[PDB]
């Protein structure tokens, strides 16, 4: 219970890491598809929504609780897509670099426990 | 809306039509 | 959930493979003249939609079905040919280039793009499957 | 990104007028015969933000 | 039904990946039409993941099987 | 509803 | 299915 | 470090957004009508700081989108629908030269910018390694 | 044997070889009285094909005959 | 703040 | 299904807390023979 | 070995793909000598051979007046394509052996 | 069979007579 | 003022005019 509470922040998060980066992938995979929004997620509301109430999933075709919200186009297009691919890439990057972060913290959380236990 | 934010409701189809 | 974008990267990757190819088979035989069946070759081009079965949120693209491409076709007065029309108008394809060659650009630079996201994916997987030790 | 498709718009618009222009001049000795006139037309594209 | 039958189960489904990727790569090496390149490939990824993940599993239940064993009684 | 992607549908398209 | 992909074996055999 | 992606991303798009008009003006240097039947007004951008919370230093931001003031070129004739009392149409007043330049100048800064943002997050990528 | 792309682009290059084979030929017996036998030169027409090998979805260019 | 980058800003204009 | 990134969590904290159950009975172990080593 | 049973497929592959290469490099080499006839092998065939080599003539396109039946169109294809497929084969071998390598290692 | 084929036997030489032998 | 240097006060704006007036 303790352990788990004490480690459940950044293990959420990191799932909403993996989430966005699949929504991220799912845009830059349609970014060339006519009719297609870009979809992307805000982290922190979801973030803090999924702290407060445990997460879940619309089915289970299963996909989980998070609000898909609509990304501001930047200049228009003919075909009718707002995939706008320099806003993809930094979000990519920027989502891999978080990811990385998360999974740093968790493992130095982890040994920082690891080093007590072990005698 | 500010380019690259986050709206719940999505951009109307654009058309460029070519009469009016 | 970062397993789910190797299928959304693959179907990607095939899609574009498809259209890059359809698109050179149209740019190939921009000169034919006749098909197996003796019709004038049409230009085809695929059609791409959202890979979510109902109910599911974002996926990645697949390639519903390749259908003849609406332009007139595009007529050629040679009516000593042993291919004609009734006065004489041979009926060639009615591709244009330069939509092709930039189909082809863009369907290899999207190839590209899904390639990448495939390698940092694998990487961060890698990672991942290193996280306490 | 989709700068590529208005400048291929562009040259194929260009290939097409060439080939009204070449039309007309294969006809310079056709009898009774009326120029067809070329003229680019621009489609501004709607829609957000800029 | 048991954890000796889970990791049985385990051990079987990623050397099916495995072989299954492996029978593919060779397909498309013989020439066979219908293979595509960018299948072959991602599925080797994809088993080269599953291969990782069945050593780290091994790795830590052969370490918590020594901190078992190191217990003093 | 998707469509045909590239050249096709970005190219101005006949009023009806 | 019916369109064989660009880094596909020649659908020909 | 976050705030160099953010700085990048907002230079990024305005590169783009430049080459795009820039990609439209030449694209319509001859056009001589457009949908209602006013002449086509070349396009320019305008850049902003967008240092809104980062005191006088920040990204860029593309402020409008503004037809140029330059006068519009007037060919003589009459026979044209579009053509005024005096038999004058107005032609675009796009200068080709200077939208190869913008073209050429947008590119290479969109390239600087990209490299920058890389360096940044591998930067970032070894600071994840601290001590380790 | 070859990947479905180069398949279908070299078989476009090969068929445009043949194309301008035929061409070059015909302008170089463009004044050709007689041939081997005794019988006038006939200009040679080379014609394109799609060889579709999948049912209609796609296929390079072939040349059944000159 | 800034203006037009580019050909219409490094070029000579009348002063106003 | 269940990512790597909830298996490899999951895995982590039943390692961490076996190892602190071992730890603990250790302990206790160790205390209950120094009592049952004594000499009265 | 099982060593040896497991990458003789590969092994086997890539010295055919490099015989293949250096028959369609000398079919490029000598493409001006006067009755050189173009040769090739089938690939499949002669992988089947080796798992469980013969030399086949080139079909001629255009005749040539020379005898030289060495297309450039069609082996300069080739030639890629022998090279992309190399490179794959060296791609999937060295997979192979890493994967036996990082279950050894520790 | 198709030009670009594979077959076990040489092709013919390629004569080109001047004249009606 | 050294080029390439460092100081408090901003640069003066510069001017291109055609005519002295």
């Amino acid at each position: 219970d303790r352990l788990d509470a004490a480690l459940r922040f950044q293990q959420e998060a990191l799932n909403l890491r993996a989430q966005r980066q699949e929504i991220l992938a799912a845009n830059i995979a349609n970014a060339d598809t006519p009719g297609y929004q870009a979809r992307d997620i805000d982290f922190a509301s979801e973030l803090k929504k999924v702290m407060v109430r445990g997460r879940e999933e619309t089915g289970g075709v299963s996909s989980p609780a998070v609000d898909l919200l609509y990304r501001v186009p930047d200049q228009p297009s003919l075909d009718g897509n707002t995939v706008d691919m320099d806003r993809e890439r930094t979000q990519f990057a920027d989502n891999s670099l978080k990811y990385q972060m998360g999974l740093t913290v968790l493992g130095s959380q982890l040994k920082g426990m690891m080093n007590v236990l072990q005698g | 809306g500010v380019p690259g934010a986050l709206s719940n409701q999505p951009a109307p189809p654009n058309e460029a039509p070519i009469a009016t | 959930a970062l397993l789910n974008i190797f299928d959304i990267a693959g179907s990607a990757l095939a899609a574009q493979s498809k259209r890059l190819n359809v698109a050179a088979s149209n740019l190939a035989n921009a000169d034919s003249v006749t098909g197996p069946d003796g019709q004038p070759y049409r230009a085809k081009q695929v059609v791409f939609q959202v890979d979510a079965a109902p109910g599911q949120a974002t996926g990645g693209v697949k390639v519903a079905s390749v259908i003849e491409s609406q332009a007139p076709e595009k007529l050629v007065y040679e009516p000593g040919n042993p291919l004609a029309d009734a006065n004489g108008y041979v009926k060639m394809p009615n591709v244009d280039v330069v939509g092709e060659m930039v189909n082809t650009m863009s369907a290899s630079r999207s190839y590209q793009a899904n390639i990448e996201v495939l390698n940092t994916v694998k990487s961060m997987m890698l990672k991942t499957l290193t996280l306490g030790q | 990104d989709h700068a590529i498709y208005t400048a291929m718009g562009a040259a194929s618009q260009t290939l097409n007028q060439q080939a009204v222009t070449a039309s007309n001049l294969a006809n310079a000795s056709t009898p009774g015969f009326r120029a067809q006139l070329n003229a680019l037309r621009a489609v501004p594209v709607d829609g957000l933000s800029l | 039904v048991s954890f000796a039958g889970q990791l049985h189960a385990a051990l079987d489904r990623i050397s099916d990946r495995q072989a299954a990727a492996r029978v593919q790569a060779e397909k498309f090496t013989l020439g066979e039409p219908g293979i595509a390149l960018n299948d072959v490939m991602a599925d080797m990824q994809k088993a080269s993941v599953s291969m990782q993940m069945g050593i780290q599993v091994r790795n830590k239940l052969v370490a918590a099987y020594q901190e078992v064993m190191s217990m003093q009684v």
